[PDB]
RNA sequence: AAACUCCAGUUGACACAAAAUAGACUACGAAAGUGGCUUUAACAUAUCUGAACACACAAUAGCUAAGACCCAAACUGGGAUUAGAUACCCCACUAUGCUUAGCCCUAAACCUCAACAGUUAAAUCAACAAAACUGCUCGCCAGAACACUACGAGCCACAGCUUAAAACUCAAA
């Protein structure tokens, strides 16, 4: 999928979150796919550069209260 | 048709392949502290990759450049050098007691 | 083996038959010998597991097949 | 042979090679470079001289003349090296390449077949 | 093209390995040369003993001449190395530096059944 | 496999040789 | 000859105990293959029998491994019975 | 495969070496071909491991200093024993040093073979000081 | 491109005017080949 | 400090001794073990030679020469003499698979005599002279 | 036992011989072959197939001539074992293995798989080897044995090589 792109670059970046999969439930949320539909609604407000769009999505986490911690 | 359907394209999660330790560096003759950290301490004999770690084309250049430094006056054969013992020991071989 | 336990009782619910033991040679190509030459055979033969334990095709889908009984499989 | 002042095939064409220091000129010369390199310009003398468009590569001229060249550098090579069975072999079969990309071009350009033959110095004969 | 001399001189004072070297040197730009550097290795402890002009050596100094010559000078100069009474070991090799590296993905597995058969 | 048309062949030319040194 | 002594193949006793430097030292030259090499050295080995035994050595080599990954991976399952009874 | 035969039907069978397994198991039933390699290769699995637990400082500093040597490590069939084999020293005196150490490292030494979850169920080992020929000894004892 | 460096490069090439000052100027320098590589790749230079 | 298995190399500064000697100034025990005898050499480390033994010259004739109990015998012999030189420490240097290799190191300890560290100079040509052929037994 | 005792050990000096480890790699070359180091030259063909004989090659052994000679070694001599001789074992030593210049042209020269192109669907397929086939071309084969033979012919080959029958005989091979 489209979104495995952003999915494989924010475990490089970030790593697997310390929060952990609960793959019971239907409608479970990771990190990663917040930070992904995040990165997805940006892309549709016009962004289309990828680098600058993935700065700006980790941003608006941290403002919501969401922890990224970069790997390295 | 189908927004949700799969869509072609190459593995994004795929990770880089295995790189020897010596992966992209410049393996010269006259680098005898580098190519000693590819001998037996005792006997001087070139350890073989599954031993040393390396791939076939770093073993081939480590094992020219040895031959080529032990004959042209940069590196002893039958022995590694006593200078070199306390380099960082990259070979997965256990000797001692 | 895991489901033998929960297959042998939904069998006894609804009225038919299970078997999730080892299976003799010859049940179903065999059965009036083993049996009796009055046997009557299953109509339907459900697979809830075509394999058997060393990932080989279970006997009884082959012997199903040579005594022309049908076969549902998952 | 060129001479060996000769300027490499790839430095020919920059802009400005001819007011470089004369040790630029030796180093980008034949004199400081292997008999590989001496023999792209023997290729290319040829080409300009014989072929129409010098720069068709895959044209049956061009490949007579590029075999042509490599067959002079095996007789020079077996000139000093009478022993090398394989050298010999890979001459023996040059010259028969050729002869049969001049048969063939003889059978489909003869004016083309008569300018590689004078311009290469090729007697062709016909086979026994 | 261009070659590396690696130079094993027999161990001398400042003054006579000076005069070793411009000897060399010399050598090679009368071959048609163009010299590109002289590097200084140290002198040091040989890796084995050496024999050398009717003389035993365990000790020499090590020089590198990087340098530009015609293919026919390499036969010239090793010849002329061999005479010289104050080099050990002298050796001529293509310059590693020419030689460019080819970049590498990584380590591709090779698989066991291609062992055997193969 | 066995090696008896290999051995038939080997003493046919054992005795070829031994009669053209004879001879 | 040529080289320096008492570096190659040395080995230091420790606390009078021979015994233990002579298994280190026997031990190191059996790592290294000398000590098997030195044997097959006593008589010329001809080079189609050489081919034939090095052959043979890197094909068990193999087999070997091959056989000891398989018996890893399908030993994983040697647990108590989960489902005794069925 | 290879000139060395790997046709077995089973190939996906779990192996399962365990001293309950023998006694579960019709009588009638005798090893099959390739049956006696899993054993012929799992003992020779129990030999390296006991190799690198005795050359190793971290598993115990009186076990590396004795610098025991393993001259035979073969298994029981049955699952109830494994036997491995220790090559003596000249120095009876030394002799009994050894001995010593491997005995109570014995019983350690399981535990740390446990490590190997693959190789975790592992029959008590039993170590044979390498007396290949007692018969003089005994004798010369008398 | 390969010109332009080429043609630096010959400013520092040693010729017969300049033989005797580039062989001097060597033996008071030292030009070390050796480095040795970790586990990790890399490259841990010589202590000098 | 920690023991190091590997010899002291020569010009540099180590803190080891041996009645006040250096690893360089310590006698060499030269020991030929032959599939068929055995040969020690006792000699200085300016290469004097001090005592001599092998199993020939301890008595030992043919099939004899050649066990574990005569290179024992000869390292006594070869200990004894060199003892009474001034020899305590020495370095065994031993070249050969005979039986009399590890015996003949023995037989040096009982002889009054401290093996300091153990040399193998066994040939191995690399690439030298062919071997004779398999013998047919 | 014989042999050696200008023997053996240490140390130093010292090859026209052979090329540990790397190599658990599977590369180069048409094949034969090729695994110490350096440098030079250098690895045919922009459709494929195409020769017992044309052209050029071709392990080992061998021939001719001139050199080298550590080690190995047919042969030979001596010692031993043996009823005894030869062999197997031990010692010494030669042709030969090496170099050079010519020959000779053989191998279980075998991945025992002809070259090229294509396919993985049909029937998967006598068996075994090495999954089963298609197109196309050259070479070759037609019971066993006689027979890697005879004759003829060609060949630097002369107790040789290549090509290669028939008669008698059998019901198998
Ligand atoms: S893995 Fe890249 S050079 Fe070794
Ligand atoms: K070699
Ligand atoms: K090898
Ligand atoms: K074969
Ligand atoms: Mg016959
Ligand atoms: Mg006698
Ligand atoms: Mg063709
Ligand atoms: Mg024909
Ligand atoms: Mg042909
Ligand atoms: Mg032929
Ligand atoms: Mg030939
Ligand atoms: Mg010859
Ligand atoms: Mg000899
Ligand atoms: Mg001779
Ligand atoms: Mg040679
Ligand atoms: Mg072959
Ligand atoms: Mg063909
Ligand atoms: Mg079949
Ligand atoms: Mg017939
Ligand atoms: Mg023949
Ligand atoms: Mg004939
Ligand atoms: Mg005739």
């Amino acid at each position: 999928y489209h979104e495995d792109r952003i999915r494989a670059k924010f475990y490089s970046v970030y790593g697997s979150g310390q929060r952990a999969f609960d793959l019971f439930n239907p409608n479970f949320k990771s990190t990663c796919q917040r930070f992904v539909e995040k990165y997805t609604e940006l892309q549709k407000l016009g962004e289309t550069d990828e680098e600058k769009l993935f700065v700006e999505t980790g941003k608006a986490l941290l403002a919501e209260g969401v922890i990224l911690r970069r790997v390295g | 048709s189908n927004e949700d359907l799969p869509i072609s394209m190459e593995n994004p999660y795929k990770e880089p392949l295995k790189k020897c330790i010596l992966c992209g560096k410049h393996v010269d003759y006259k680098n005898v502290q580098l190519l000693s950290q590819f001998v037996s301490p005792f006997t001087g004999c070139i350890y073989g990759r599954h031993i040393t770690g390396l791939c076939g084309k770093k073993q081939k250049e480590i094992t020219k450049a040895i031959k080529r430094a032990q004959i042209m006056g940069f590196m002893p054969v039958t022995y590694k050098d006593p200078a070199y013992l306390k380099d960082p020991k990259v070979c997965n071989i256990r000797y001692r007691e | 083996r895991q489901f033998s336990y929960l297959i042998e009782n939904m069998a006894r619910d609804c009225g038919e038959y299970a078997h999730t033991r080892y299976f003799r040679g010859g049940m179903l190509t065999n059965a009036r010998l083993l049996f009796g030459p009055t046997v009557r055979l299953p109509d339907l033969i459900i697979f809830l597991h075509t394999l058997n334990n060393i990932f080989e095709p279970h006997v009884a889908v082959r012997d199903a097949a040579k005594m022309n009984i049908p076969t549902v499989g998952i | 042979d060129p001479p060996p002042s000769t300027l490499l095939k790839d430095y020919q064409n920059v802009p400005g090679i001819e007011k470089v220091d004369d040790v630029v000129k030796r180093l980008l010369s034949l004199e400081m470079a292997n008999k590989k390199e001496m023999l792209k310009i023997k290729q290319e003398q040829f080409m300009k001289k014989i072929v129409a468009n010098p720069e068709d590569t895959r044209s049956l001229e061009a490949r007579i003349i590029a075999l042509s060249v490599k067959i002079r550098s095996y007789e020079e090579h077996l000139e000093k090296h009478r022993k090398d069975k394989a050298h010999k072999r890979y001459l023996l079969m040059s010259i028969d390449q050729r002869k049969k990309m001049l048969k063939n071009l003889r059978n489909t350009n003869y004016d083309v077949f008569e300018k590689i033959c004078w311009g290469l110095g090729i007697e062709y004969t016909f086979p026994p | 093209p261009r070659y590396e001399l690696a130079l094993i001189l027999k161990a001398m004072q400042r003054p006579e390995t000076a005069a070793t070297l411009k000897r060399t040197i010399e050598a090679l730009m009368d071959r048609g040369a163009i010299v590109r550097d002289l590097e200084n290795l140290g002198e040091r402890a040989l890796p084995y003993r050496i024999s050398a002009h009717s003389q035993q050596h365990n000790r020499g100094g090590y020089f590198l001449v990087d340098f530009y010559a015609p293919t026919a000078a390499v036969e010239s100069m090793v010849e002329h190395l061999s005479r010289d009474i104050d080099v050990i070991r002298g050796n001529i090799v293509k310059h590693p530096l020419t030689q460019e590296l080819k970049e590498c993905e990584g380590i591709v597995p090779v698989p066991l059944a291609e062992k055997l058969y193969s | 496999k066995n090696v008896l048309k290999i051995r038939r062949r080997k003493m046919n030319h054992h005795k070829y040789r031994k009669l053209v040194k004879k001879t | 000859a040529k080289h320096l002594k008492f570096i190659a193949r040395t080995v230091m006793v420790q606390e009078g105990n021979v015994e233990s430097a002579y298994r280190t030292l026997n031990r190191i030259l059996t790592m290294d293959g000398l000590i098997e090499d030195i044997k097959h050295r006593r008589y010329y080995e001809k080079p189609c029998r050489r081919r034939q035994r090095e052959s043979y050595e890197r094909c068990r080599r193999i087999y070997n491994m091959e056989m000891a990954r398989k018996i890893n991976f399908l030993m994983r399952k040697n647990r108590a019975d989960p489902w005794q009874g069925c | 495969k290879v000139w060395y035969e790997s046709p077995s039907l089973g190939s996906h069978s779990t192996y399962k070496p365990s001293k309950l397994e023998f006694l579960m198991r019709s009588t009638s039933k005798k090893t099959r071909k390739e049956d006696h390699a899993r054993l012929r290769a799992l003992n020779g699995l129990l030999y390296k491991a006991l190799t690198d637990l005795l050359c190793t400082p971290e598993v115990s500093q009186e076990l590396y200093d004795l610098n025991v040597e393993l001259s035979k490590v073969s298994l029981t069939p049955d699952f109830s024993a494994c036997r491995a084999y220790w090559k003596t020293t000249l120095s009876a005196e030394q002799n009994a040093h050894m001995e010593a150490v491997l005995q109570r490292s014995a019983a350690h030494m399981r535990h740390l073979l446990m490590s190997q979850q693959t190789l975790r169920n592992v029959p008590p080992i039993v170590f044979v000081q390498d007396k290949g020929n007692a018969a003089l000894a005994e004798l010369d004892q008398l | 491109r390969e010109v332009l460096q080429l043609q630096e490069e010959v400013k520092n090439f040693i010729t017969r005017e300049n033989l005797e000052a580039r062989v001097e100027a060597a033996l008071d320098s030292r030009k070390n080949y050796n480095w040795a590589i970790t586990r990790e790749g890399l490259v841990v230079r010589p202590q000098r | 400090t920690k023991f190091s298995i590997y010899p002291p190399i020569p010009g540099e500064e180590s803190s080891l001794r041996w009645a006040g000697k250096k690893f360089e100034e310590i006698p060499i025990a030269h020991i030929k073990a032959s599939h068929n005898n055995t040969q020690i050499q006792v000699v200085s480390a300016s290469n004097e030679p001090l005592a001599f033994a092998s199993c020939g010259t301890e008595g030992f004739r043919n099939a004899k020469k050649g066990t574990g109990i005569a290179a024992q015998t000869a390292g006594i012999a070869a200990a004894a003499r060199a003892k009474q030189k001034g020899v305590i420490h020495i370095r065994v240097v031993v070249k050969g698979l005979g039986p009399g290799r590890l015996s003949a190191m023995h037989g040096l300890i009982m002889g009054g005599l401290e093996v300091i560290s153990i040399t193998d100079n066994t040939p191995i040509p690399h690439x030298g002279c062919r071997p004779r052929k398999a013998r047919k037994l």
